[PDB]
């Protein structure tokens, strides 16, 4: 990453499993609408 | 207390458990370093 | 006369003897209390 | 509803050691060599 | 030794802990049974 | 709720069917994951990105996609700047936003139905007229995209090309492939060894070529399908519903993800081994060489070498005559490389130029590639089963052949699931058999 | 019309085998592939499957019994390339380098994938929910991985699995030497697929046998309780759920017929779906966990594991594998 | 009378049944199960194999093992009380004693479990098979665990409890029983395997052939588990299979008995087969084929090559899977092919 | 039906049980830890520490070699480290 | 050799025509309902 955007290369680390959490909480989801 | 939020936070709390057991096999004991 | 096995033989026996023993006492107990109908 | 069980005893003797020795094996992960 | 004691003490406190959250609804419990 | 639709919460997006709003949100949401997946993947890559060491020893499979087409790279595919990268990686993140905020509203804030809101996005499935059309858009849109890879290669930079002259490079394509002799005979070769189906397409004009014809091929047929309705014969030939459709194109992914894994495991020209690691009958023949040059400046005679079995140790000849290197590697005689075809004659290696024309810059190609065979374990220790840690290292050519044969062989599982399930959802019996009218209770008994 | 009267022949329900379009394929594909094997596993000669001129008996008459005989694969100087008869210059070259191999492999996967589509057919005829088929995708996908994926990734229909009973345990075999399938978590759900299918095929008969309703006497079957046909069910799914509900606790046990029996389909095809994927997925030479010299000591002494034990087996298949065919030291083939 | 207020309690319907199986069973189950676990977790076994085989070592899910005792110990119970440990739990575990503590209230938690599907059976009111059923699970485990050992030089010989060691136990079964080559072993597998097959198959039958019962597009809901008539179609899967394969079922019963018989058949004979073992009394090879190859080196088949294979795992792994034997080979006697 | 205890839902449900269990299964949790970070399971079970398995210069393994003497056979390896 | 060649190219196709011409003349008609 350019140095300047060197600050968020922790935000980068987690960014590739932001879809899988997507699976994730349309589980939460419909636990919360009891299915 | 809502049961859905008491199975996102023990999953969650499964979650990190594991995740700590898979961390550790690449450091320390039987990481083969 | 008695060896050290034949020593622990009698440990053995009397440890089974006791938990089988503390067992079924606490299995009647419970069972005298809580009958039924 | 009563509060203590058969069934009480028979989710602590399994739950009571599960919880304890997660944590030991999460400590575990960091013993170094 | 002294480690006993270090690993021994959280799980006293807890049962004590509990202990004291559940007396009142335990004692009515066996009160009950005693019929 | 399942009392609605029929249908239960882990089968609730077959509620959507009929929602064309609420349908037309769910794929829009989801384009925007792919989307954002392309963008972070890539920032990570690069994130993690060591110019000294190769692409293959760290675990990239996007930043090699990007390098291909010709930006960041220099000769023998060496990185020089890494800003194009970061680049391709911001614009999908940031346009995944954009999918994302459509998508959501589109699926919860919307419309759910769109047939009353416009008669023009609105569509029954059906109707056979409207599903041509919209597949005739779509058409247009895959045609378009494959040009802007044929720009890409002719007007914008070029493609990296692992053949050219001196050592791969950028190079701008200016003779594309047009011979239908050619670029339709690829489509016709075989799928076996040797040949390779399109698989062996082996230069970047063959390549821009067949991308020009798919290209003009497909925004033809666009323009077919938006004019005209389906025949008589397609259309007692086919199943029409939405479900219908769906099986037909994850029979269509499944072929193309078996298609994408041999592509990856065995081209090294749309897959250039600098980026991607060698591949499996590369780094087999590669061992062979660094063998063959190791043992002939001790002063053996690679051509005349008896091996254990009666071949020959270093050399021996195809079931057609060819001069191939030795040993188990035999089965690889078919592999095609850069480092290797300056020794290739017209019969087959040559045994002169083995003995007098090795360059040492090839000499470190095969041991580079030797010792970065396309084998590993699950957690990535490099080599065989039986090896020690110490390497760290899986080829991306596993990684990805791996992955798309399970994507490819799940997809034909889908295939075949929303397949039978659409023809009897269309006949009336995808629930069960009713009671009263059992159709084997009405034909004849076999004995 | 006569062509409408052929496929209404080959369409039709009232055939005690039933035909199909899928099936116009089938019967040919398969009777090829049949007779071939039957005369190759009696009759032919020795193959020369390592490519290295050095033959390997397969068949009973060449000294072979049921158990050691097996079709052997096509040579390695063959590899992937296509080999049918005409290819070759006689039957006799053919017959040495592997030939009724993939004759029979070629023609029986074609006719199985045909078999699998003739379920789905024969289905729709009748009026069935049609996803039997995709059941016997799991072992039509199992044998597509040993007999093709696995060739396509390491490069030679010589690794093939052999068609014998010896051929198929020597591919096992070579197979852990070489990718460590044992610590491969897709294999272990094929493991758990299989043994976890035999016990739920065991558990669901003897619980359905056990609630079945008295209506023979002694000195009859139980069996003959039960008339094809017949509307009641015979057994008291209440009274097995009853029970089973005891063994472990209720809510472990099954009161749905469909919840159990779709459990019954789900179990077994899933792990062996992850069975098959995982010997297509090594044909790429992704292998099983590594764990080789994991453990080590303060001061640097390995300290092995059972891991290291099977490495040491593993080795051993390793160097006595195609004892005569490596002139290199990494096993790349 | 106190017996009767016993049986009273112990047979009171609650979340989890206890009955008169229940004395023999939980405290042995829990035992085995929380022996397995304790061991995996802090005991090594580096005295009596040389090997890791916990958490606390640095093994994973993979690799722990409560490990056998050393060879040297024999056949010994392995008491805690008894002479070789003494009472001191810490050598006790030092010495390979949660084994036999495993395998023993392992073996006495099966025979509980056995007794508590009879138990159950006579209070619900239905015929036993289930419990017969399991003869097969304990008829594998006495043969495995116990039988084979004692056939053996000493427990050692045993299955440790643990995922790769169960891996290196099929591996030495191989090298140095031929185990493969056993027909007992492949009747074995075609009862496992073809149980797999009859579960698939029969649960596939059954959601394809079911009869419409509800309106819903999931068609579960349309069971009812007091309802009277079949949930599918017998006459339709039938036909099907009786035009697909061949042969098809006609009879409810025996169908499911069928599925009773195959894969608990199959765990018997493989029982059997190891019972053999426990004697080295193997299928390891076929006289005339050794005859022959002896006479004939042009003579080669897949079952020659196997035995190379097992000469290969035994000379290889044995100097360490076998450390009481202090085996040194040095490298030239080592079976290789060329390069290898 | 219902066999007579509290539905496992209402429990981790009621807000009593987790005002309970917010302090013991991290008790528990807290002293499985310090049974490690203590190093008391490693002289309970007797598993060696990554620099008891060997004296600082031996490779032989120490294994049993005889049944009745063992107790001290093991005690007798622990001395030479 | 060529003539066995073109006898089983002959046979492939005389089959394969069979199935393509077959599921296109009118397969979704032909069910019981
Ligand atoms: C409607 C569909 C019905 C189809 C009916 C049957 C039609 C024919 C079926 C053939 C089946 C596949 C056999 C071919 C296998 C194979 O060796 O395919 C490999 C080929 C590639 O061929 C290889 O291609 C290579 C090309 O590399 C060459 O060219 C390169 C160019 O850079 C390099 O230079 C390289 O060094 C050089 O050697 C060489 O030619 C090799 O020798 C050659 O083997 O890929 C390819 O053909 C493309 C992919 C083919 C399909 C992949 C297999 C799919 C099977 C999944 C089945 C699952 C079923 C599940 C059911 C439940
Ligand atoms: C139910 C789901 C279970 C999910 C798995 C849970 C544990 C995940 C932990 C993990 O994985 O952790 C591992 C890694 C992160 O750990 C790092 O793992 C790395 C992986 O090696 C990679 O990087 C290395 C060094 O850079 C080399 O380049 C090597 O070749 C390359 O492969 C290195 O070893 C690092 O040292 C280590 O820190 O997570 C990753 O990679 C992220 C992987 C995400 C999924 C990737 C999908 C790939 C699909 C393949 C499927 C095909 C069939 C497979 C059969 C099964
Ligand atoms: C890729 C995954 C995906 C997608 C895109 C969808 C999309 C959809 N599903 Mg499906 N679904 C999925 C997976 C998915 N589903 C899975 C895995 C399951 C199994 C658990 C289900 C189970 C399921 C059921 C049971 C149902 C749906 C339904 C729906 C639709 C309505 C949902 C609703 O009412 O939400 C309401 C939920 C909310 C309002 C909560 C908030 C949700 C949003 C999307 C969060 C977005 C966060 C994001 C970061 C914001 C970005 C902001 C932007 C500026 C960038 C919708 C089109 C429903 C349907 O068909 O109705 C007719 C329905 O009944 N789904
Ligand atoms: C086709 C997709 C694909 C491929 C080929 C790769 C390949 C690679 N990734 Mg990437 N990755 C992917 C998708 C992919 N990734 C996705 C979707 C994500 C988001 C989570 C990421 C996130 C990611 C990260 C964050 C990293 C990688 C890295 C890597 C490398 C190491 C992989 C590894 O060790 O995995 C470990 C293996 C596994 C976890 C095994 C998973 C097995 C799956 C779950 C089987 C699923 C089967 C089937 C689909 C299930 C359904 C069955 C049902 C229908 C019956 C490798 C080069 C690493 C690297 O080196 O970066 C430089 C790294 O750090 N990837
Ligand atoms: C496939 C995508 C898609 C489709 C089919 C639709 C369809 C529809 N949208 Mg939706 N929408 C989408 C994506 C999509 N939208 C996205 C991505 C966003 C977020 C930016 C939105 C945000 C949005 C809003 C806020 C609204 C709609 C509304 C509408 C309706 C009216 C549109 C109209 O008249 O446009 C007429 C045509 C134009 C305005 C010109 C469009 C020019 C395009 C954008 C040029 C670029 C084309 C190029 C190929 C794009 C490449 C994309 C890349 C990922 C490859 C219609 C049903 C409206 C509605 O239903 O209200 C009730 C409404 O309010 N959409
Ligand atoms: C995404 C692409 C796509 C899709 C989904 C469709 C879909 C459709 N097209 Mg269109 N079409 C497309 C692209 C597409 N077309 C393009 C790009 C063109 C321009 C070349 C055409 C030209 C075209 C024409 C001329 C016609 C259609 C028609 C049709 C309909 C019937 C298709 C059919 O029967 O196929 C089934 C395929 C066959 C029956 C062919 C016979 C079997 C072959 C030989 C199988 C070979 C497969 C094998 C595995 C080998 C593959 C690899 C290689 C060797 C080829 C259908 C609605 C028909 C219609 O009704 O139009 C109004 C029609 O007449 N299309
Ligand atoms: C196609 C491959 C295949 C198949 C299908 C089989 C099938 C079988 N093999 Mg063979 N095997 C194979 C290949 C195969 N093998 C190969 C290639 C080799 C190498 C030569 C071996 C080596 C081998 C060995 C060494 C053994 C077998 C045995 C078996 C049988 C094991 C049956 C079983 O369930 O035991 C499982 C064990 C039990 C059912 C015992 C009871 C267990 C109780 C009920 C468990 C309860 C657990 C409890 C509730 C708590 C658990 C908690 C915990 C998970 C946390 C079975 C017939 C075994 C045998 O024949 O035994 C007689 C045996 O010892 N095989
Ligand atoms: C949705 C996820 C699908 C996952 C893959 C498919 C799983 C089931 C496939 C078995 C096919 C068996 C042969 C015929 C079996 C057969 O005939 O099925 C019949 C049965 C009932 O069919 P219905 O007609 O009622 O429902 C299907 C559609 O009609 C929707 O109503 O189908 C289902 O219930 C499907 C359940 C989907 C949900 C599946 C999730 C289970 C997998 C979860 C992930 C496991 C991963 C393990 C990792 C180690
Ligand atoms: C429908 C639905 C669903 C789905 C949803 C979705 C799928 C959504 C999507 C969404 C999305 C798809 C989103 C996206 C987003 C994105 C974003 C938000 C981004 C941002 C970015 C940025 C801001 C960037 C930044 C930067 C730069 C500029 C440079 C470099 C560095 C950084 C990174 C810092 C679910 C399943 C839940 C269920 C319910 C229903
Ligand atoms: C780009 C490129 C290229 C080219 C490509 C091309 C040119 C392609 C084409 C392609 C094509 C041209 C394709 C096509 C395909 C086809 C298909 C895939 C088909 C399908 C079919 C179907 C699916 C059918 C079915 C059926 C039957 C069989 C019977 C009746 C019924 C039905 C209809 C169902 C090359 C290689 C040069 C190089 C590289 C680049
Ligand atoms: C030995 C012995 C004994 C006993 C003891 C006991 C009884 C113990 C118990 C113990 C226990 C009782 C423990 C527990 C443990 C547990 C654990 C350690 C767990 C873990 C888990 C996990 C880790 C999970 C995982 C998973 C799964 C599996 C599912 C999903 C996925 C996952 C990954 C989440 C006595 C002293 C009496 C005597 C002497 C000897
Ligand atoms: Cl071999
Ligand atoms: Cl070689
Ligand atoms: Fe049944």
């Amino acid at each position: 990453l350019p140095e300047a955007y060197a600050i968020f290369d922790p935000l980068v680390d987690v960014l590739p499993v932001i879809p899988v959490l997507f699976l994730a909480l349309a589980f939460v989801w419909q636990a919360a609408v009891g299915f | 207390i809502p049961l859905w939020i008491v199975a996102t936070v023990a999953g969650m709390g499964v979650i990190v458990i594991v995740g700590l057991f898979f961390y550790g096999a690449y450091a320390g004991l039987g990481s083969s370093l | 006369t008695i060896t050290p096995s034949l020593k622990g033989f009698f440990i053995g026996l009397l440890s089974g003897a006791v938990v089988l023993g503390l067992t079924f006492a606490v299995l009647i107990a419970i069972s005298q209390i809580d009958k039924v109908q | 509803y009563p509060i203590f069980t058969v069934r009480w005893v028979a989710v602590h003797t399994l739950a009571v050691p599960t919880i304890f020795f997660l944590g030991a094996i999460a400590a575990m992960q960091f013993i170094q060599r | 030794d002294w480690r006993v004691l270090v690993v021994l003490l959280p799980v006293l406190l807890a049962a004590g802990w509990a202990v004291r959250n559940i007396l009142p609804y335990a004692v009515k419990q066996v009160q009950k049974l005693l019929q | 709720d399942q009392e609605s639709s029929g249908f239960a919460w882990w089968a609730g997006n077959a509620r959507l069917i009929n929602l064309s709003g609420k349908l037309l949100g769910a794929h829009v949401a989801h384009a925007g994951l792919i989307v954002f997946w392309a963008g972070a993947m890539t920032l990570f890559e690069l994130a993690h990105f060591i110019p000294e060491k190769p692409m293959y020893e760290q675990g990239l499979i996007l930043i090699p996609h990007i390098a291909t087409l010709g930006w960041g790279v220099g000769p023998g595919g060496e990185v020089v700047d890494t800003f194009p990268f970061f680049v391709v990686g911001v614009v999908h993140l940031i346009s995944s936003a954009v999918l994302g905020f459509g998508g959501v509203y589109h699926a919860i804030r919307g419309p759910e139905t769109l047939e009353e809101y416009s008669s023009f996005f609105g569509y029954d499935w059906k109707d056979k007229n409207k599903m041509t059309t919209i597949l005739g858009f779509h058409l247009i849109v895959l045609g378009i995209g494959a040009l802007l890879l044929v720009a890409k290669a002719m007007f914008f930079g070029g493609l990296y090309d692992t053949w050219a002259p001196g050592g791969g490079d950028v190079r701008v394509i200016t003779n594309p492939t047009l011979d239908p002799r050619v670029i339709f005979g690829y489509l016709l070769k075989s799928p076996f060894g040797g040949e390779g189906w399109i698989v062996s397409v082996n230069n970047l004009e063959d390549v821009v070529g067949g991308h020009i014809w798919i290209g003009l091929i497909c925004i033809a047929g666009g323009i077919w399908h938006i004019l005209t309705t389906p025949f008589g014969w397609a259309r007692r030939a086919f199943i029409w519903s939405g479900e219908a459709y769906l099986s037909y194109s994850l029979g269509a992914l499944s072929m193309m993800g078996f298609i994408a894994t041999c592509f990856v495991w065995f081209n090294n020209t749309v897959y250039p081994s600098e980026f991607y690691g060698p591949t499996g009958p590369e780094a087999s023949q590669a061992q062979a060489m660094t063998f063959l040059i190791r043992d002939q400046k001790l002063g053996a005679n690679v051509g005349s070498a008896q091996g254990p079995t009666g071949l020959g140790k270093y050399l021996m000849r195809s079931p057609t005559g060819e001069i191939i290197f030795g040993g188990e590697t035999m089965r690889f005689w078919d592999f095609r490389g850069p480092w290797l075809e300056p020794l290739r004659g017209p019969n087959g290696l040559d045994l002169n130029k083995i003995k007098n024309d090795i360059q040492p810059w090839q000499e470190r190609r095969a041991a580079e590639y030797m010792t970065h065979a396309p084998l590993g374990s699950l957690n990535s220790v490099g080599g065989v089963a039986t090896e020690i840690n110490s390497v760290n290292f899986v080829s991306p050519r596993s990684w990805l052949a791996t992955s798309h044969f399970v994507l490819a062989f799940f997809f034909l599982v889908g295939h075949l699931w929303h397949a039978g399930r659409a023809r009897a959802a269309a006949a009336g019996f995808e629930k069960g058999i009713d009671r009263e009218s059992e159709p084997v209770l009405s034909m004849p008994s076999l004995d | 019309n006569l062509w409408e009267r052929f496929c209404n022949w080959v369409t039709s329900t009232d055939n005690r085998l039933y035909v199909g379009w899928f099936g116009v394929i089938m019967i040919p594909t398969l009777l090829a592939a049949t007779i071939c094997f039957v005369i190759a596993f009696i009759a032919a000669p020795p193959v020369d499957i390592d490519g290295i001129r050095e033959p390997v008996s397969g068949s009973l008459l060449y000294g072979n019994n049921i158990i050691t005989g097996a079709v052997v694969p096509s040579s390695n100087a063959i590899g992937l390339h296509f080999y049918p008869i005409w290819e070759a210059a006689s039957l006799d070259e053919w017959l040495y380098n592997g030939g009724p191999y993939q004759l029979i492999i070629f023609h029986f996967l074609l006719g199985a994938s045909c078999y699998m589509g003739r379920q789905w057919e024969l289905s729709y005829r009748l009026g069935m929910r049609p996803w039997i088929c995709v059941a016997y995708s799991a072992p039509l996908a199992s044998a597509f991985a040993v007999f093709l994926i696995y060739p396509i990734g390491q490069g030679s229909f010589s690794d093939g699995m052999p068609l014998g009973i010896s051929g198929t345990f020597n591919f096992m075999i070579v197979f852990q030497a070489e990718h460590n399938i044992l610590m491969h978590p897709f294999h272990q759900l094929g493991v758990a697929g299989v043994f976890g299918g035999a016990l739920f095929c065991a558990m669901h008969g003897s619980l359905v046998t056990s609630s079945l309703i008295r209506e023979t006497t002694e000195t009859e079957s139980a069996n003959y309780g039960y008339k094809f046909g017949q509307e009641e069910e015979t057994y008291n799914i209440v009274a097995a759920h009853g029970y089973f509900g005891r063994l472990i606790f209720q809510y472990a046990s099954f009161n749905n017929s469909r919840s159990l029996h779709f459990f019954l389909a789900a179990w077994p095809v899933v792990g062996v779906w992850f069975t098959a994927l995982g010997i297509s997925t090594m044909a790429f030479n992704l292998n099983g966990f590594n764990f080789n010299h994991s453990v080590i000591d303060a001061k640097g002494n390995v300290i092995n594991t059972w891991a290291d034990i099977i490495n040491r087996a593993n080795l051993g298949m390793e160097v006595m594998h195609e004892r005569n065919a490596h002139n290199f030291p990494l096993d790349l083939a | 009378g106190w017996f009767d207020i016993l049986d009273d309690w112990l047979k009171r319907d609650r979340f989890v049944f206890v009955g008169w199986s229940g004395i023999l069973l939980f405290p042995c189950a829990y035992l085995a199960l929380g022996g397995w676990l304790t061991g995996t977790t802090f005991v090594t076994s580096w005295y009596t194999h040389g090997l890791a085989s916990s958490y606390l070592e640095g093994c994973n899910f993979l690799t722990v093992a409560v490990s056998t005792p050393a060879n040297s110990m024999g056949h010994s119970l392995l008491l805690l009380w008894g002479p070789e440990a003494q009472g001191d739990f810490t050598r006790w575990c030092q010495l390979g004693g949660l084994w036999t503590f495993i395998a023993l209230h392992g073996a006495f938690g099966l025979i509980g479990f056995m007794l508590r599907q009879f138990e159950i059976a006579r209070l619900v009111g239905v015929r036993p098979y289930n419990a017969i059923a399991f003869s097969a699970p304990i008829a594998v485990f006495v043969s495995v665990f116990l039988i084979y050992p004692l056939g053996q030089s000493s427990w050692f010989f045993a299955p440790s409890f643990g995922v790769a060691a169960i891996f290196r136990f099929l591996l030495f079964f191989q090298g140095f029983h031929n185990w493969t080559l056993n027909p007992f072993h492949m009747m074995g597998v075609a009862g496992v395997l073809g149980g797999a097959l009859l579960c698939a198959i029969h649960g596939a039958t059954v959601e394809n052939t079911l009869f419409q019962d509800g309106e819903g597009a999931s068609t579960f809901r349309a069971f009812n588990p007091t309802q009277a008539e079949e949930t599918y179609s017998m006459v339709t899967a039938n036909r099907f299979w009786s035009q697909i394969f061949g042969i098809a079922f006609s009879n409810k019963r025996w169908l499911h008995f069928f599925m009773l018989f195959v894969p608990v058949t199959g765990l018997w004979m493989s029982a059997i087969g190891v019972v053999g073992l426990a004697l080295n009394l193997r299928s390891y090879d076929f006289i005339s084929q050794e005859i022959r190859a002896a006479e004939d080196p042009e003579f080669e088949t897949f079952y020659t090559k196997n035995l190379l294979l097992n000469e290969g795992i035994r000379a290889w792994m044995a100097p360490q899977d076998q450390p009481h034997e202090n085996f040194v080979f040095p490298e030239e006697v080592l079976p290789r092919g060329n390069a290898l | 039906g219902t066999t007579g205890e509290r539905p496992f839902s209402d429990i981790i449900t009621s807000v009593r049980y987790w005002v309970i269990h917010s302090i013991t299964i991290p008790a528990l949790f807290i002293a499985g830890w310090l049974f490690v970070s203590t190093g008391l399971a490693y002289d309970v079970f007797g598993t060696p520490r990554p620099d008891s398995y060997y004296a600082q210069e031996q490779r032989s393994i120490p294994l049993v070699t005889d049944r009745f003497e063992a107790k001290q056979q093991v005690e007798t390896f622990l001395e030479q480290l | 050799m060529e003539t066995l060649k073109i006898t089983v190219y002959i046979v492939v196709t005389f089959f394969v025509l069979l199935f393509v011409f077959g599921f296109l003349s009118g397969d979704p008609a032909r069910n019981p309902k």
